[PDB]
RNA sequence: UUUUUUUUUUUUUUUUUUUUUUUUU
RNA sequence: UUUUUUUUUUUUUUUUUUUUUUUUUUUUUUU
RNA sequence: UUUUUUUUUUUUUUU
RNA sequence: UAAUACAGGGUUGAACUGUGGGUUAGUUUCAAUGCCCAAGGCAGAGCACUGGAUUGGAUACCCAGGGAACUGUGCUCCCAUUAAUAAGAAUC
RNA sequence: AGUUCUAUUGUGUUAGCAUGGUUUCGA
């Protein structure tokens, strides 16, 4: 009883500290500026689908992620089509919390895609171009 | 505009991990003769803040191009008021949807400059930029590939 | 028989460097019983692809150059292996003198109708 | 590698784009065959009979978009 | 040493030391 | 475990020839 | 937590 | 299987030659994989082997570890034995 | 059928090079 769609280990350390502490700043100390771009690197698998945004404005720096373990979903439930859906809604609900309203789609695999995509469609994180390369090997 | 370029010099000073290593940077030229009152002319006040004086009376004669140059240029020298540049928050936030690319640009330096940290104009002006990069496409180790 | 290479250098190649490297070149020919055709130069060369070559760095572009010469068939394998040991030469290939297509004779009216 | 811009159009639209390109580059059936280890035995047999059956699919395809063009038009050829 | 993202009164301007180490706003 | 970057070592069939178009030119009675 | 299975375990990381 | 060196085979043009041939031991080269011996190593894989599953009563199916086997001028042809199940001439 | 010359070469052998899946590293 009493579920939670979060990491476990993570709330045993909370603290009271405000979201968005540990992540480090820039010299101005600004978290986020206005000009800035951002490409989310999707990836994924047979089981688990991870997701992370990294920014291109700051040499390809990361800032966030989330993966299944993260909403509350575990065992054999992750295979289940309700795992990258309720993954791409943390996500876009995440965003808006920063202050981002664009934000690129890159992927290499074609198979848990959809999911995500529409979820991103349904809070208002839009996209402007999809990219797809796929790193085939070239020899036997 | 031009006048800030003039006092300027670019040099390579060494890196804060690795002193071998160089990052480019830029020097402004100190000047000593734009703060100090005029007592012999009837103007007592001084050059820089007759300039902003006059500014601020006459902000809405000036367009959204010629008001970020200015208000840019005036941090540049600096010019720690941070009450000077708080009167213009109501007037950006109310015309916002009239900013130009270019005019994005031109704010945030100003206030950075400054050490004037204003969150609820900040978050405001990220989506408007990202809006109108929304038709620009570039790729890695090529530039922009497609545009409109 | 007749040969031809093909030498791109970089950025960091004086002229310098370029009249050594092509004295040395002569040597080889000589001795194989040979004699140099012509040099010619290319001048600079856009680069698809970045260059990342191993104790050189990275590159964006170079100058092309072309020499043709002529010796024994065994004197290819001692020139190919002399470029690659000295600097500024980053890539380069060796091709065969042929009868009709070349350099040399053959240079006009490819582009222009 | 490809790459696609989304200007005036759903992104509904646009992913229907990217997801055909793979087909005709065989994306997909490069990805798993790379996956799992195959004896060269079975490449020897299965590479042969990819040979037989695409060419007969084409001639196929084509036939059904005449029935399809005729039906809306009617008409009919003879020996004539 | 390597350069990442932009604009057009110019060859111009910001950032800079490896990331990520939590849901509902 | 994910992403990113900048030069170590082993190995070398993914792309590239084709409607099987000579009198169709060849495979074995019957069920 | 990660990986894996029809399902599960063994194994690996420790602020 | 881009470049270069050595030497074969196939298609077409000229010259020369003027029946040179088919089959083939008491003969001679090459010949996948496995095994003996030898050389070896720092990648990707795995037989044997106590390493996490079985049953409606027995198991190698599904993960992971894992010191044999994987480049040879050699010893050497057991097989489902390498481009049909005839090496040649005549009738299109 | 065979020899010589000429055009043609994903057929045998071949040490350095380029690219790439995996793997490896973190002033």
């Amino acid at each position: 009883m009493r579920t939670l769609g979060g990491h476990p280990r993570r709330f045993k350390l909370m603290g009271g500290r405000p979201e968005f502490h540990h992540v480090d700043r820039n010299k101005n100390g600004h978290i986020i500026e206005p000009t800035d771009k951002f490409q989310v690197v999707i990836t994924t698998s047979k089981n688990n689908v991870h997701a992370q945004v990294v920014n291109k404005s700051r040499a390809y720096r990361t800032i966030f992620g989330s993966f299944a373990g993260n909403v509350g979903i575990r065992k054999q439930a992750q295979q289940g089509t309700q795992c990258a859906y309720r993954i791409g809604q943390n996500i876009a609900r995440k965003c808006r919390r920063l202050g981002i309203s664009q934000v690129e789609i890159k992927f290499r695999r074609i198979m848990r895609v959809n999911q995500l995509l529409q979820a991103f469609t349904a809070h208002g994180l839009g996209v402007t171009a999809i990219a797809h390369e796929p790193r085939l090997p070239k020899c036997g | 505009k031009s006048l800030v370029k003039w006092s300027a010099t670019k040099s390579p000073q060494p890196h804060c991990k690795r002193k071998r290593w160089r990052e480019w940077s830029n020097t402004y030229r100190p000047l000593p003769w734009l703060h100090a009152p005029r007592p012999e002319a009837r103007d007592t006040r001084p050059l820089l803040l007759a300039v902003c004086k006059q500014l601020c009376k006459r902000v809405h004669n000036f367009s959204m191009k010629e008001l970020t140059g200015m208000l840019r240029a005036i941090a540049y020298v600096d010019f720690r008021e941070p009450a000077f540049f708080t009167v213009f928050v109501n007037y950006l936030k109310e015309r916002l949807g009239e900013m130009q690319e270019e005019d994005i640009a031109n704010v945030t330096q100003a206030f950075n400059k400054a050490k004037i940290e204003e969150p609820h104009l900040f978050s405001l002006m990220g989506k408007r930029y990202q809006h109108l990069q929304a038709n620009v496409m570039a790729v890695k180790r090529r530039g922009v590939l497609v545009r409109r | 028989v007749f040969y031809e290479t093909f030498v791109l250098f970089s950025k960091r190649v004086q002229r310098a460097d370029i009249r050594q490297l092509l004295k040395q070149q002569e040597a080889l020919i000589t001795k194989h019983h040979g004699s140099m055709l012509a040099v010619r130069d290319l001048g600079w060369r856009k680069t698809a692809f970045r260059v990342i070559k191993p104790r050189q760095g990275i590159f964006w572009f170079g100058r092309l150059f072309y020499f043709s010469f002529g010796a024994n068939p065994a004197a290819i394998t001692e020139m190919s292996q002399s470029l690659q040991s000295t600097n500024g030469v980053l890539r380069h290939a060796t091709v065969r003198m042929k009868k009709r297509h070349n350099l040399m004779t053959y240079n006009h009216h490819i582009h222009a109708r | 590698s490809c790459h696609r811009h989304v200007f005036r159009a759903a992104p509904a639209a646009v992913f229907a784009s990217v997801q055909r390109w793979g087909r005709r580059n065989n994306v997909h059936k490069l990805t798993l065959l790379v996956q799992t280890y195959e004896k060269p035995c079975v490449k020897r047999t299965r590479i042969a009979e990819e040979k037989a059956y695409y060419p007969r699919w084409f001639y196929l395809r084509y036939a059904t978009e005449v029935i399809r063009y005729s039906l809306k038009h009617h008409l009919r050829l003879g020996q004539a």
